[PDB]
């Protein structure tokens, strides 16, 4: 699976 | 300016360090409700609080959704019901947090952006796309279709604005490309668009990478990695 | 149907689910319900309860520590508005932490320990250690006469568990080792008595080593895990002796 | 630094 922001 | 705003931001900062994101979100919601614009720091404290609050529920939801799928194959009524119910319970929490943020975005944050505050309008629209996306992860049928459309409109509008008035290395414009690409891949199931968008945004950033400050160079490359990682992963079958 | 699903097996199943979802509040509430049916708990069930409440209270301990520490650098700078705010928020966490502690302690006193028959030594020890742990957690945040009272309450539970475990359980049993581990920590952190802490940890380690020869390969992994911690603590406690 | 009590996860 994909990755989104790192916050 | 008739209740003490600085205290609320300070409580938010505290809560963050205590990893108490529910408190944090409630503070920043209060700050937002005072109806004045948010600083860059304050924007992020809101973004961070709600991202963590909804994230805990996305993570739970996934673990349970997955248990529900090996469980249903074994055909136990009592257990299938129980798991279905508990998944639902988590869903309703997740959606309630999502409305909470989305309501702040529609009725305070985006509303009170002046025509030339392009950075803020983009941040908030991306955020609006994110949270409709999170609803789409757990929706089905007509409900899903509606929030998918709502996500597209927000991500799309943020794209137009960011294309014209922000440079291709800006972290926010990269982050948008990153999340919008993920929307395409995971919710629309459209790999070729996902990749095109991620690639385009990566390439456009590389072009301007020559003359980046050493401060912003660390900020942009961090996100550009993730674009690349995804692309690599997506172009692999 | 919609999670008004109440029979005993269902509740334990909700507890298991909640645990995988890392929703410990839910988990604790399920296991509290199981406990309140007034029947004994299996080994698995005992641990589910233990795990739920340990995580619930542990989140608040962790928060409490981060804020207590912020309160101490903050008071040196002398800002009224901030000193008050922090104080108030620390208190808020304290009250949550204590409420959870009573919740468990009440289950222990009025269900779990109460319904132990004289020869269920393993259960009585688990539960008494637990009782010592939660009175210890109260002691971390108490001051004055309140502190003195819960410190005493911790000692009584840890002490009784010790007597019972010494006679009727072997020195390699994970529960007897865990008790020694936590009781040693009680001594060092709450009583501030390093020499007892060390003696107890050392004695319990040595006694376990003696019987280590003929441990099953199943229980060998379980005991050594805990024995490491005993040792780690001992090493740490005796790497800053009189210098 | 501190001592470690009984673990779990």
């Amino acid at each position: 699976r994909a990755v989104s922001e790192l916050d | 300016g008739l209740v003490d705003r600085e205290q609320l931001v300070q409580k938010a900062r505290l809560a963050e360090q205590a990893e108490r994101y529910d408190d944090m979100a409630a503070a920043m919601k209060n700050v937002t409700e005072l109806n004045e614009p948010l600083s860059n720091e304050e924007r992020n404290l809101l973004s961070v609080a709600y991202k963590n609050v909804v994230g805990a529920r996305r993570s739970s939801w996934r673990v349970i959704s997955s248990i529900e799928q090996k469980t249903s194959a074994d055909g136990n009524e009592k257990k299938i019901e129980m798991v279905r119910a508990y998944r639902e319970k988590i869903e309703k929490e997740l959606e309630a947090v999502c409305q909470d943020v989305l309501s702040l975005l529609d009725n305070y944050l985006i509303k009170n952006c002046s025509e030339t505050q392009y950075e803020s309008k983009v941040f908030y629209l991306k955020m609006k796309g994110d949270y409709y996306r999170y609803l789409a992860e757990v929706a089905t049928g007509e409900k899903r279709a509606t929030v998918v459309e709502s996500s597209e409109k927000a991500y799309s509008e943020a794209h137009e604005i960011s294309k014209e008035h922000m440079q291709p290395t800006h972290p926010i414009r990269l982050g948008l490309a990153l999340n919008y690409s993920v929307f395409y891949y995971e919710i629309q199931n459209a790999p070729e668009q996902a990749c095109h968008l991620a690639k385009t945004a990566f390439d456009d950033a590389i072009a301007e990478l020559d003359t980046l400050n050493e401060d912003s160079y660390k900020d942009s490359t961090l996100i550009m990695q993730l674009l690349r990682d995804n692309l690599t992963l997506w172009t692999s079958d």
